[PDB]
């Protein structure tokens, strides 16, 4: 889409309609008459377009009104309202800009930010926009979080996020204006190449992939068509749902040859009735040919019942060579319509071994996708969030993806290496106690109007835990937690001195031996100015790898490639790494996924903010004071670095509104 | 509405291989059997028509007659109205296979023959004693 309306696009937003949010803050309007709400969208996209046609510099209500026209240039607090609004939001003026109004003097109110994830900078930048004062605690001895980028000489690449995943209505299109991130095109070719070391043939490939997207579809319409979603009590998981698929696949397979040997069957035994006829015929044939004989045998000239027997027992004789011709003529269709049916079987299997490899490097690359086996993702839901998806090739970052949250973090008062430990929240404030990674017992101690955790949910998850809350968090937060799924998967990156692989080729798969391994290793990338290749290990593997050495594992990297580039044009890596998200404790894993039994709605629970009891009985209600942030919140782009962007602008959107009141509303 | 294309998935069979752990490799298994049990029963009848078809070596061809074919004629010799009435003791209405016999007498007039001779041959006594058989 283009013009203003290209702008609602690219901000998410439905160009001719106004949104919950908006209807929120905008009731006079959106209660109103046609005309008015016209004006409004108008005055909103309007403004997008211009912030979004140059993000490098900050967009102020004057510039605003400035570029507008009359008629809607002439109601001058709606435009404000609207410019506000979207200040407010992150719709406009976020990311790194030019400020034209230098900061607010003094600052008001202090918030605390667990985290300087994504989520953690994209937010605390926002308050810091709005004169909050924040601070961010930061475990790690570096920002960025699950963004992290592997840099040593010229070698870089990620060993966290790597895709930016189309930009077409991609919050990361405008940092990316903003940041000198250097995005590249994935390019979508991929080779696939078995145990053996040899290429899949163009054939196979696209005949397994076809069956892949043909069995999802399947396992959807179990869903929705079949409503198949409880399994004697428990609910039912992608991965049982596509074997349920694949059974009745191999089932119809055999029920079809049986049909078809029946049908052989049922054809023979007429031929065996008939052949039985024919032989018995000729018997019959046989014996009146010696009566007639025997008859002809009496010598004229002769009484006429003895002609008359020579000649009926003539006409008999005929009469049966007849039926016996036409036997032999049936026998005749019937005997080929048998060389028919032995001509076209059908199908002997439903895949093969080497098929049903194949096959399983697809559903690797799903648990690649989802960071975890099909055996835990949702069936019902775990695509739910496809409605949102951004338009655009897939991207890799070339600079590295940490350049992002480096960007985002200048300006601000980032306490790096400081464990948090336990938050306590209470009417009046909060108080958040942090100790220091390098020495344990040096403890320091927060006190703010309000904290935003942006603790990873493999981190809110663990037994026992890492961080406490004080008072607890209640049940509904807490079974959330559990019910919320957290996956994993790493990257083994190499490092040589020379391409050895197809440069022209971004993508390139190793098929498994077994269906346990599909995920290791399965896949390796070549994405970067340097030789790196970059390798996935996911589904269940990569919980195991995690488990092995780095030689180990680097062997088997070799082992892969030697295979598939030959036993000497693949040198020893001058330099390895490996992740393990699972077990790094200020991770506990890589992303959330839509475990079953979980839905979306769960990332809205994790988002809705905590209110503390009142502190002396019967005293009013307070204010809400513990916020949360983070892939896990946002329920239409979880497990994205975008995603986590957007729940950052969002909270902090909301705690603005919360302590500074929001004039926009009247 | 409906499934991928050659997918099949009824309500009925989801059923049957979810309704316990295993309750897929039995169904699976039958049919592996099933179809094994039409195989081989197939190779008997194919063994069984395969003796049925050398019985019948050489066809019936030692067996044939030449071919009367002969000119229809109008007037009954005393011979072919004998062989009529035995014609018809032998075969009651077969009009079709007298006339064979006879040799040189169409169809019909086999029929007439029998309306006009009724009285002479008797034949309703002819044919109530083919009935007898
Ligand atoms: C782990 C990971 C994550 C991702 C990827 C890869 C890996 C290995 N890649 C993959 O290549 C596919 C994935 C992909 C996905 C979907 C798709 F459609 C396509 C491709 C993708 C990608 O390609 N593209 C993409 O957009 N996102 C990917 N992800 C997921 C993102 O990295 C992830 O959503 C964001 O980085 C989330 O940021 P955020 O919520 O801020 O969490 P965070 O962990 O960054 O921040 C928390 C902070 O709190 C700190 N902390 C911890 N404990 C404490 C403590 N106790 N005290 C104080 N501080 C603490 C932590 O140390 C940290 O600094």
């Amino acid at each position: 889409p283009s013009g203003v309306e290209g702008a609602a696009f690219q901000s998410r937003l439905p160009h001719d309609r106004m949104t919950s949010q908006e209807a929120a803050c905008f009731p006079d309007i959106i209660s109103g008459p046609q005309q008015t709400q016209k004006v409004f969208l108008f005055i909103r996209n309007r403004t997008l377009q211009l912030w979004l046609d140059n993000p490098k510099i900050q967009l102020t209500f004057e510039a605003t009104l400035q570029q507008l026209e009359a008629p809607y240039n002439s109601d001058t607090v709606l435009v404000h309202r609207v410019h506000s609004y979207l200040e407010r939001h992150g719709l406009i003026n976020f990311g790194i800009y030019k400020r034209i109004k230098p900061l607010p003097t003094k600052k008001t109110g202090k918030v605390i930010i667990i985290g300087s994830g994504v989520s953690g900078l994209a937010a605390a930048r926002q308050l810091q926009s709005f004169g909050m004062d924040v601070t961010l605690l930061e475990a790690r001895d570096r920002v960025g979080g699950r963004v992290a980028t592997f840099r040593k000489g010229n070698y870089v690449a990620d060993l966290g996020a790597m895709v930016v995943t189309g930009l077409g209505g991609n919050p990361m299109a405008v940092v990316s204006k903003q940041v000198n991130m250097e995005l590249a095109k994935i390019k979508q070719k991929c080779p696939l190449y078995e145990a053996n070391g040899q290429a899949v043939p163009k054939e196979k490939d696209e005949m397994v992939e076809q069956e892949f997207n043909r069995l999802l579809e399947a396992t959807s319409y179990l869903s929705h068509q079949l409503d198949f979603n409880v399994l004697n009590n428990k609910p039912v998981s992608l991965g049982q749902a596509l074997e349920v698929v694949i059974q009745l696949q191999e089932k119809h397979v055999k029920d079809e040859q049986i049909e078809h040997w029946k049908k052989i069957v049922k054809t023979q035994e007429e031929l065996k009735e008939l052949l039985n006829k024919m032989v018995n015929l000729k018997e019959k044939i046989k014996e009146l040919h010696q009566q007639y004989k025997e008859a002809s045998e009496v010598k004229p000239p002769r009484d006429i019942t003895a002609e008359f027997l020579v000649k009926s027992k003539h006409r008999d004789l005929t009469a049966l060579c007849k039926e016996y011709d036409e036997l032999a003529e049936t026998q005749g269709k019937l005997e080929e319509k048998l060389q028919e049916l032995e001509a076209n079987p059908p199908s002997d299997v439903y895949l093969s071994s080497r098929d049903r490899q194949i096959l399983d490097w697809h559903f690797a690359n799903l648990e690649f996708a989802n960071a975890t086996p099909l055996s835990t993702l949702s069936l019902k839901h775990w695509d739910q969030d496809d409605d949102f998806e951004f338009t655009g090739s897939h991207l890799t970052v070339r600079n590295g993806y940490s350049c992002v949250p480096v960007a985002l973090a200048e300006g601000l008062d980032i306490k790096l290496n400081t464990a948090v430990r336990q938050v306590r929240y209470t009417a009046s404030g909060c108080e958040v106690i942090a100790v220091n990674t390098r020495s344990t017992s040096q403890t320091f101690i927060y006190k703010c109007d309000a904290v935003l955790c942006t603790l990873p949910l493999g981190v809110l998850k663990q037994q026992p835990p890492a961080v406490q809350f004080v008072p607890p968090l209640p049940e509904w937060k807490t079974s959330a937690v559990q019910r919320m799924g957290f996956g994993n998967l790493n990257k083994v990156v190499l490092c040589f001195d020379r391409v050895f692989w197809d440069p022209s080729v971004n993508l390139f798969g190793h098929v498994g031996s077994t269906t346990a391994s599909r995920g290791e290793l399965f896949l390796f990338w070549n994405l970067y100015k340097a030789p790196i290749l970059l390798a996935l290990v996911a589904g269940e593997a990569a919980g195991i790898m995690e488990n092995i050495s780095d030689d180990v594992i680097v062997g088997r990297c070799l082992a892969i490639l030697k295979g598939i580039f030959g036993s000497s044009a693949v040198p020893q890596p001058k330099e390895t790494v490996v992740s393990r998200w699972r077990a790094d404790p200020w991770a506990r894993g890589s992303y959330s996924y839509v475990a079953a039994g979980s839905s979306g709605n769960d990332y809205d629970l994790m988002a809705q903010p905590i209110t503390p009891g009142p502190s002396i009985p019967g005293a009013p209600q307070p204010i809400p004071r513990l916020f949360f942030a983070g892939e896990h919140t946002i329920r239409n782009y979880p497990a994205t670095v975008h995603g986590a962007l957007l729940s950052g602008l969002r909270e902090a959107g909301r705690i603005a509104d919360q302590f500074l009141g929001a004039m926009y509303t009247l | 509405r409906k499934p991928p294309k050659g997918m099949f998935l009824s309500q009925e069979d989801v059923e049957a291989v979810s309704a316990n752990a295993t309750a897929a490799t039995t169904v699976l298994r039958q049919l592996d059997m099933e179809l094994v049990s039409v195989k081989r029963q197939i190779q008997n009848i194919k063994q069984t028509n395969s003796a049925l078809k050398e019985k019948l070596d050489g066809g019936i061809e030692p067996y044939r007659l030449p071919e009367v074919i002969q000119k229809c004629n109008a007037r009954w010799t005393t011979e072919e109205q004998l062989l009529a009435v035995q014609a018809i003791r032998k075969y009651g209405r077969d009009f079709q296979a007298i006339s064979d016999v006879i040799g040189n007498k169409s169809v019909v007039q086999v029929k007439n023959f029998f309306v006009n001779y009724r009285r002479r041959f008797n034949i309703d006594e002819v044919l109530q004693e083919w009935e007898a058989e």
